[PDB]
């Protein structure tokens, strides 16, 4: 039960930065017995560094470790971006051997903005009797982004899903899909469907719109 | 040399019980301890249990004391994790590793790939595919709306591969039917709308389905 | 201020085994009501108990199984005159541990169980399994074992000297990173010591 909590649970940094980043465990936790792991989406973990500041087979030098105690810290001299991954930390001094909640390493860049499309539900579904709405928000950065679905401009809830991909391996963007789900009748009830983006870069939130009939 | 391979992705019910292998090369099975992680969808890992294969001896996270069941089977070398009364906290991605020594502390050095275990009452279903309009100056927007489906893995694709710049497939959302939907969106000249024929090619291998549909500009 | 503290014993014994119960008795001159025991380990816990009081002193029997791993761990006694709790000084630690949950290892004698009085023996424990150290008692020495030897085994020598005396020894295997959870005992082991004619 030696907890380990890792901050920051999200970070961003520039191609060339210094990242630094902490594992803090509830109860002392003897150096030879802390591990650190990445992870990449898809994959299993990878040892990293092990006994606190041993690097592994693979591991460039520009990663570090360091600690004692209770704090313990793993640090990039310059960011690479394939150092962007998540972090964990491992202790096995006790069991049950625990791991941290991970701290997310992403590329910072440049603000992006968001072009934002909409699509009607096609005429194929709305003979099934469930109506989709989507909303694309395409290659935005940084990532924090709201989606405001107003029908007939009344704004909606619990009809809305969001989903967000990764940032992508060249622009370093995410993008977002907003899906609104209703009934056919519902759909054939309402005239105007917009979607709302509010962000950076944006200097106003933008609406995209469109009218049941064509 | 040394490598872990693990069962492949399964799918459960409610209340039944699933067991999930890990077969070990390169090295003697026997010289040394397997551990097994819980990684639940954007959380950190859970250690489950350990075994050595060469005693069978055990011992387990109180945690998952009566929930998991860890054997091995030394003529084969794999070892093997059985998960009862099941749950849909359940559902999650199980890792077995091996640590760097036969000190069972040691750095956890080689993993496996990982099984992904479903825990659901929800149907084996192929996805309905519906066209995303490219609904007109520019660069236009234009996908594939791949939804009710059940389970997880779903493949798409754009003219049998041959386009790859501009496309972006959204992680699959879990609805409330229990069925997943995801969309998968490409940005195309606006000029090759009629110029080009663009299609998606969306797959469903659990429930062997294989749909092509057509996108165009249309009303 | 704060009463002195109380005594802690266990019977029969510090090693308990799997699955079967050990009494930890709490007991001091002080008129202490109540009694708290505490563990320190995997899962901690504290049990309050009211003591009896015979012959001007006061006690608790702690009644602690049956035996699993998260029962295992230091445990320290509290007395108390007052409740709505006045806690004294806390009592020695007792290390409760849990044996039973491995394989037994192997206990040797080298050069041979008996010898001629002078003449030196190690006892050598050894298991196929990877424990991290071993524990000797004779009827308590802890040494870290060796890496992969011969058949695989990790092994501790526990030198006995010139003049053991003898006796009847046992071996237990652990991990270190569950300090208070044993293996299953080694087969006794009859050391004799006959004179040199
Ligand atoms: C604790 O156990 C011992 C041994 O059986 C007994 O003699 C003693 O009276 C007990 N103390 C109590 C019950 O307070
Ligand atoms: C411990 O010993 C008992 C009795 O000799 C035996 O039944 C049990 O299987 C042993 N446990 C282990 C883990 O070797
Ligand atoms: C190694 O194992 C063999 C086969 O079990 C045994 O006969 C021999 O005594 C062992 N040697 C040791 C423990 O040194």
């Amino acid at each position: 039960q030696i907890v380990l909590t890792q901050s920051p649970a999200s970070m961003s940094a520039s191609l060339g930065e210094r990242v630094t980043m902490t594992c803090t465990a509830s109860s002392s936790v003897s150096s030879s017995y802390l591990y650190w792991y990445q992870q990449k989406p898809g994959s299993s973990p990878k040892l990293w560094i092990y006994s606190t500041s041993n690097l592994a087979s693979g591991v460039p030098a520009r990663f570090s470790g360091s600690g004692s105690g209770t704090s313990y810290s793993l640090t990039i001299s310059s960011m690479e971006a394939e150092d962007a991954a998540t972090y964990y930390c491992h202790q096995y001094h006790r069991s049950p051997p625990t791991f941290g909640g991970g701290t997310k390493l992403e590329i910072k860049r440049t603000v992006a903005a968001p072009s934002v499309f909409i699509f009607p539900p096609s005429d194929e579904q709305l003979k099934s009797g469930t109506a989709s709405v989507v909303c694309l928000l395409n290659n935005f950065y940084p990532r924090e982004a709201k989606v405001q679905w107003k029908v007939d401009n009344a704004l909606q809830s619990g009809n809305s899903q969001e989903s967000v991909t990764e940032q992508d391996s060249k622009d370093s963007t995410y993008s977002l899909s907003s899906t609104l789900t209703l009934s056919k009748a519902d759909y054939e009830k309402h005239k105007v469907y917009a979607c709302e983006v509010t962000h950076q870069g944006l200097s106003s939130p933008v609406t995209k719109s469109f009218n049941r009939g064509e | 040399e040394v490598q872990l391979q693990q069962s492949g992705t399964v799918l459960a019910r409610p209340g039944a019980s699933v067991k999930m292998s890990c077969k070990a090369s390169g090295y003697t099975f026997t010289s040394y301890w397997m551990h097994w992680m819980k990684q639940r969808p954007g959380q950190g890992l859970e250690w489950i249990g350990t075994i050595y294969p060469g005693n069978s001896d055990t011992n387990y996270n109180q945690k998952f004391k009566g929930k998991a069941k860890l054997t091995a089977v030394t003529s084969t070398n794999t070892a093997y994790m059985e998960l009862s009364s099941l749950t849909n906290e359940d559902s999650a991605v199980y890792y077995c590793s091996r640590p760097t020594t036969a000190t069972r502390s040691s750095a956890m050095d080689y993993w496996g790939q990982g099984t992904s275990v479903t825990v659901s009452s929800a149907s084996t279903k192929g996805p309905s595919v519906f066209p995303l309009a490219p609904s007109s100056g520019g660069t236009a927007a234009l996908g594939c709306l791949v939804k009710d489906y059940f389970p997880e893995p779903v493949t798409v694709s754009w003219n049998s591969g041959a386009l790859t710049s501009g496309v972006h497939t959204f992680p699959a959302v879990l609805q409330s039917s229990g069925l997943y939907s995801l969309s998968s969106v490409v940005t195309v000249p606006s000029s090759s709308l009629g110029t080009q024929t663009y299609i998606c090619n969306v797959n469903h291998k659990p429930s062997n389905t294989k749909v092509d549909k057509k996108v165009e500009p249309k009303s | 201020g704060v009463h002195r503290k109380p005594s802690l014993l266990a019977h029969p014994g510090r090693l308990v085994k799997s699955e079967e119960t050990v009494i930890l008795q709490c007991w001091s001159d002080v008129r202490f009501e109540h009694f708290l025991l505490h563990r320190e380990g995997k899962f901690k816990d504290t049990l309050h108990l009211i003591g009896e009081h015979h012959d001007g002193v006061s006690k608790a029997n702690f009644s602690i199984g049956p035996m699993m791993q998260d029962l295992a761990g230091t445990y320290r006694c509290y007395g108390s005159v007052t409740h709505s709790y006045q806690l004294s000084a806390p009592s020695d630690p007792l290390d409760i541990v849990i044996t039973g949950l491995y394989e037994k290892p192997s206990l040797s004698a080298q050069p041979g169980p008996t010898v001629l009085a002078g003449e030196s023996v190690t006892l050598s424990c050894s298991s196929r399994s990877s424990y991290d150290m071993y524990h000797l008692s004779r009827e308590h020495e802890c040494r870290f074992s060796a890496g992969p030897k011969v058949n695989g085994t990790f092994q501790a020598d526990f030198p006995l000297g010139p003049a053991t005396h003898g006796g009847t020894y046992r071996c237990f295997g652990s991990f270190r990173d569950s300090p208070y959870e044993w293996s299953n005992s080694s087969d006794p082991l009859l050391v004799s010591v006959i004179g040199n004619p």
